[PDB]
Parts: structure tokens; C-alpha cells; sequence
């Protein structure tokens, strides 16, 4: 990534930080996966595990040509009122190894029992008894509040931050920005 | 000359509930007969009809006037002194500054709280109803106009003059606000939550009157310390719910109560900005004294 674009979310009284960042992530998801591109990635420079927050600013790590069209796109724009966005800047030569990822697991015994009974044609009791209380697992990492048709209340967003390494392997990222199995430049 | 234990000021610029409906941007020209948005169950969420890309919000606004005029006051001397100070302020300078700021808020989509977020095009049309007829209309664009920045415009100036006249008591003023926001097909609106229960009138979703009047009065931009946040809804003690921090603390001299007490009893004229803030607070109304 030869150009780094730093999008700083400006504080606003009308909306909270969590809702604003959720809107930002949602808007970016459609602006990156649908738009295409070989490598599309962003990182949270303010990420801290003490407060369990997602950071007060975001950094989109992409190429120079990729960022040139990303900011100009209408979808990715228009939110300049609440967020301060600059232009691409060359990242510092020293860089750490960090991979941002998402944790996928189900915390509901019902989903597992239904999925099992709808495949092997089991009974209601067979699926209920087969799912014990030790089968309910969910990520405990910091999860930003994203409210959508999935959950009425604030729903957690599972984001896994990769440990710091020396060797940094780049490559193509996901569409919604999920980890594709490689780290990203950490500045 | 102590203060009056009983003080009340009737609110001015009091809006009504804000109804919501759905339609298409093409149909914006003639919003009549637009189907309303009905609450549904899943918790409860409200989404536009299957084929609808534009949201409509309609709420009226009245200008009563006589902001400084107290509804109830224990002492006559205090009331007269207050009225004199208010008259002096009006004579020196008119409400054109407040009217202009209010005009900007109405032009932009600041009233809408969450629906505007992620809104590509918001078109507002503010009419003027006199004797049942539309005397003069105006059409603005919320997206192009800065939400946190105040810019001068001919239409805005004319609207500010009309509002200033109404507040001064020249004549009755009625404003019909209509907003159109492009979100997307099957998107989810964010109405005012009720104590999840969504606010609904006549089996139609809407937004609370106070929730709109709170945003319309975001005129507090003179706080002692600025971190770049922008205008804060005019409130005593400059309190902010979302930020969880209270600016314009009582320790300083910028406090509303302190400023009013000094400017009335002690005849200490505060900065012009503070005078505007005090007039805005009086317009909002409340309970003072003891």
C-alpha cells in the first residue's frame, strides 16, 4: 500500500460514536465489495483492548490508484459533515504485522438444533437434547454496535485484531473488509 | 432587587409531531395521496414499502412572539426590569441573527436525527401559509448546505426577516416544513422510541415535537472552550446527553443563570453572543427562580 487514507470521525452531538462508526462500516461495505478491487483494507489505529472500543478514527489501507477513485466515488463520499477525511499519504517505511479479522460463531442453541434437524431429519427433542449448555459460544472481543434487521438492539460486531509480527505478508482482502488470511500495514 | 421565586416563559417556535410517509423522488412534485408508513413487528421496525425510495416528513411550525413576556412572575418590579432589558436588546439589535440561524436549521435536515445519516439527497420545501394560501415558498438542499456551518443566502435572509418579524410580534407566522430523503428500497427509518415501542399517531409513525424543537434551537456556538464539536442544542448549563459532558459549566461566568442574574439585577451587559444565548433560552422557556 503506497497511499494511506485516514478518515477521522468528528464528534457529533446528534449521534453517538458507536452508531456513527456502524454507519461508516455499513457504507464502506457496499462501497468496497461491490466496487471491486484486488486489495481493499482498513485498520483501526486507535484500537485498544482496554476500553473494548473500535477506535475514534479509521485508516483505510489501499493503493494510490485505488484510493484515488474510492474517495471520489459518491457512495464513499457525502459523510464529510460528521467525518474528517484527507488524501492518500505514503505510509512510514517501518511497519508492523497486523491482520484484522472477524470471529464467526453461533451463540444460540436453537440455530444449531434447527440446522441439524433440517439436514438429517431429526426430531425436535433429538435436536434439543443433542445441543447441551456447553454448545453456546460467542466471541468476547470488543464489538461495535451495529443495529440492523439482524438484531433489534445494538448488535455486536466481531472484529479480531492480529498480533504484531515482523514479517508482513500482504494480499487481497475481503469485500466487506474481513480478514483474507494476511496481515495489513500497521502504523 | 432579588429574583422572583416563580418565573415561567411560554415556548415560542413550538412545532408539532412529525408524520412520516413514503413515495418516489419522481412524485416529490405532488406529495398528495402518499401512503403512510405503518408500524410492524418482527421488536418493532419500520421500513418503506416494497417499492419506495423516498421518505417524506411533514410538520408545521408557529411563531407566537412575546418571548420575554413572562407568563407568571411574583414581583412586578422584576418583570418590568426584565422587559426593559429585553426591549433594549431588541432596539439595539433585532433577532435577525437568531432568525438566520433558525432558518439554516430548517433549510438543512438537522431535525431528522438518524434518517439523514447515509442520505444522498435531502430536499426541503418550506412554505408560508397565510389565510390558507401559500404566500411565498422556498426550496433548499440539505446535503449541499452545511449542517454544522452557517452560510449566508438571499432566501435564508428573507426567511430570517420573516421569522424576526413574527417573533417581534408584527404578525402571525406559520411554516409548513416538508422534507424528502433518498435512502433506498426497503430501508429502515429511525423514528422516536417510546417508553421497543415506536411513536405512532393515527396508525402512522412520527417523531416527537420536542425532539424536533431541540434540534431547531442548536444555536449555542459560544462555549468558553471549543474542541471543534460545533453547535450545541441551546440548554441551560450547555448540557449534552450524547457526549456525556457538560460544557459551559457553572463554575465559569458563561452560565445562563449567572449571566441573566448579572444582566438584570447588576446591569452587567455580557458579550453580544451571551445576549443571543440568553434570548434563545428565554424563547425556549422554562422554570427559573426558586
Amino acid at each position: 500500500m503506497d497511499h494511506y487514507l485516514d478518515i477521522r470521525l468528528r464528534p457529533d452531538p446528534e449521534f453517538p460514536p458507536a452508531q456513527l462508526m456502524s454507519v461508516l462500516f455499513g457504507k464502506l461495505h457496499q462501497a468496497l465489495v461491490a466496487q471491486g478491487g484486488d486489495r481493499i483494507g482498513v485498520s483501526f489505529p486507535d484500537l485498544d483492548e482496554s476500553r473494548s472500543r473500535l477506535g475514534e478514527r479509521l485508516r483505510i489501507h489501499a493503493s494510490a490508484d485505488d484510493l484515488r477513485a474510492l474517495l471520489a466515488r459518491p457512495w464513499l463520499e457525502g459523510l464529510r459533515d460528521h467525518l474528517q477525511f484527507g488524501e492518500p499519504a505514503v505510509v512510514p517505511h517501518p511497519t508492523p504485522y497486523r491482520q484484522v479479522s472477524r470471529v464467526q460463531a453461533k451463540s444460540n442453541p436453537e440455530r444449531l438444533r434447527r440446522r441439524l434437524m433440517r439436514r438429517h431429519d431429526l426430531s425436535e427433542e433429538e435436536a434439543r437434547k443433542r445441543i447441551p449448555d456447553t454448545v453456546a459460544r460467542a466471541l468476547d472481543l470488543p464489538f461495535v454496535t451495529l443495529r440492523s434487521q439482524s438484531t433489534g438492539q445494538h448488535f455486536r460486531l466481531f472484529i479480531r485484531h492480529g498480533p504484531l509480527q515482523v514479517t508482513a505478508e500482504e494480499g487481497g482482502f475481503t469485500c466487506y473488509g474481513l480478514s483474507k488470511g494476511g496481515f495489513v500495514p500497521w502504523f | 432587587l432579588s429574583t422572583a421565586s416563580v418565573l415561567a416563559f411560554e415556548r415560542k417556535l413550538d412545532p408539532s409531531d412529525a408524520l412520516m410517509s413514503a413515495g418516489a423522488w419522481a412524485q416529490r412534485d405532488a406529495s398528495q395521496e402518499w401512503p403512510a408508513v405503518t408500524v410492524r413487528e418482527k421488536v418493532d421496525v419500520a421500513n418503506l414499502p416494497s417499492d419506495a425510495d423516498t421518505l417524506k416528513v411533514r410538520f408545521t411550525l408557529r411563531v407566537l412572539g412575546g418571548a420575554g413576556t413572562p407568563s407568571a412572575c411574583n414581583d412586578a418590579a422584576y418583570r418590568d426590569k426584565l422587559l426593559q432589558t429585553v426591549a433594549t436588546y431588541v432596539n439595539d439589535q433585532g433577532f435577525a441573527e437568531l432568525a438566520r440561524r433558525y432558518a439554516h436549521n430548517l433549510a438543512n435536515a438537522r431535525f431528522l436525527w438518524r434518517n439523514r445519516v447515509g442520505a444522498e439527497a435531502v430536499e426541503v420545501r418550506i412554505n408560508h401559509i397565510r389565510q390558507g394560501e401559500v404566500a411565498r415558498a422556498w426550496r433548499f438542499d440539505a446535503l449541499a448546505i452545511g449542517l454544522r456551518d452557517f452560510k449566508a443566502d438571499a432566501e435564508l435572509d428573507a426567511l430570517a426577516e420573516l421569522i424576526a418579524s413574527g417573533l417581534s410580534g408584527s404578525g402571525h407566522v406559520l411554516l409548513e416544513v416538508v422534507a424528502f430523503a433518498r435512502i433506498g428500497d426497503g430501508q429502515e427509518v429511525f423514528p422516536s422510541q417510546e417508553l421497543k415501542t415506536l411513536y405512532s399517531v393515527r396508525d402512522a409513525a412520527a417523531i416527537h415535537s420536542q425532539k424536533i424543537g431541540n434540534a431547531l434551537r442548536t444555536i449555542d456556538t459560544w462555549y468558553p472552550d471549543e474542541d471543534g464539536l460545533g453547535p450545541i442544542a441551546v440548554e441551560p448549563y450547555g448540557s449534552v446527553t450524547s457526549q456525556g459532558k457538560a460544557y459551559r459549566q457553572p463554575k465559569q461566568k458563561l452560565d445562563f443563570y449567572t449571566l441573566l442574574d448579572n444582566w438584570v439585577l447588576r446591569d452587567e451587559a455580557p458579550a453580544v453572543e451571551q445576549q443571543h444565548y440568553v434570548i434563545a433560552n428565554l424563547i425556549r422557556g422554562g422554570v427559573f427562580g426558586e
